[PDB]
């Protein structure tokens, strides 16, 4: 079976405008495990980029969380970009400061 | 929680530079190992000899390439492996030993009888090959019987330390207009341990709902979770957010 993947963005800590944070894509419930994770600068690409071991949950479906250290600006739109079999187009979530 | 699981998989058609074969250990919600075709070391993660690991799961890699041997026809497949076991309440010891292919579980190993069983065609390939692997059944019986309940109960006591680790969340709860006519309420819970937190909403006293909440981890093992609730315009300020977690003396109110 083909699973298409969930889509979650988060810092580690509450949002500091200025204070050194982290930004977190976290993708799962997706298969097969081929899966293309970005991290966008209000449309860019981050060069410095780390995830942590492909992994799956009890029903078998893979997960995966891409990080980028960072300091939050106070205009910008960040977001993660996931491209996977099941996807006609890329998928584009951005990261709400709330959230 | 007080279980040691390994995610194994395997896939038939890896991408240059990718490994045909990796895993997964973990004591718990936590990860302290991982493993892969390419290195062929066990290595150790997040603030966790090691031969012992470092060879069992080698014998692993080869069963697990060794099934796409005689599954033939074009894949592309991916095997999936669960192994494991968890102390349950009597302090006795519970194996987990599942397979899945492209997804779908389609072989175990029967304690009983000592073998990988299952009724998938490709089920009965894959367990008549591993089944003349040299002693590979023994071996597979011997560590969910014996090897794993040992290990378990060796890294909780040489690691009591991490599954001891205790991390409150920093809340936060703002208010937001969606839909015309009302706003959304989030709450969230920034960088804790253990993963197990609760939160619920309430009116003025009232109980609310468990309003619409995802989960999920941060680079460093602790957690994130959040939920939602969408309420009218002008009744925000009537709600509180409520969380219980194992690293809070007692439950934390949070209001707007």
């Amino acid at each position: 079976i083909q699973r298409t993947p969930k889509i979650q963005v988060y810092s580690r800590h509450p949002a500091e405008n200025g204070k050194s944070n982290f930004l977190n894509c976290y993708v799962s419930g997706f298969h097969p495990s081929d899966i293309e994770v970005d991290l966008l600068k209000n449309g860019e690409r981050i060069e410095k980029v780390e995830h942590s071991d492909l992994s799956f949950s009890k029903d078998w479906s893979f997960y995966l969380l891409y990080y980028t250290e960072f300091t939050p600006t106070e205009k910008d739109e960040y977001a993660c970009r996931v491209n996977h079999v099941t996807l006609s187009q890329p998928k584009i979530v951005k990261w709400d400061r709330d959230m | 929680h007080l279980s040691l699981l390994y995610h194994l998989t395997a896939v038939s058609s890896p991408a240059p530079g990718t490994p045909a074969f990796w895993v997964s250990g973990w004591l718990g919600p936590q990860q302290y190992l991982s493993y892969n075709s390419l290195r062929g070391e066990a290595e150790p993660c997040g603030a966790w000899y090691w031969e012992k690991e470092t060879t069992d799961l080698r014998i692993k890699e080869k069963l697990f390439l060794e099934a796409f041997k005689a599954l033939g026809g074009k894949g592309p497949y991916t095997l999936q492996g669960l192994l494991g076991c968890e102390l349950g309440p009597d302090n006795t010891s519970v194996p987990t030993a599942k397979f899945a292919l492209n997804g779908e579980e389609f072989m175990n190993f029967d304690l009983k009888q000592g073998t990988w069983g299952g009724d998938w065609p490709e089920a009965l390939a894959i367990s008549q090959r591993w089944q003349q692997q040299d002693k590979a059944a023994n071996k597979e019986l011997t560590f969910l019987l014996f090897s794993c309940p040992h290990r378990l109960r060796e890294h909780l006591e040489r690691g009591r330390g991490n599954l001891e680790w205790k991390e409150p969340p920093s809340m936060r709860l703002k208010a937001r207009p969606s839909s015309p006519g009302f706003s959304v309420l989030t709450c969230s819970a920034f960088s804790f341990y253990p993963p197990e937190l609760q939160l619920r909403f309430l009116r003025n006293g009232l109980a609310a709902g468990t309003g619409q909440g995802d989960f999920g981890p941060n680079s460093d093992g602790s957690f994130h979770a959040s939920s939602s609730l969408t309420v009218k315009s002008g009744d925000e300020h009537h709600y509180c957010c409520i969380v219980q977690h194992a690293g809070l003396a007692q439950p934390l109110r949070v209001e707007l």
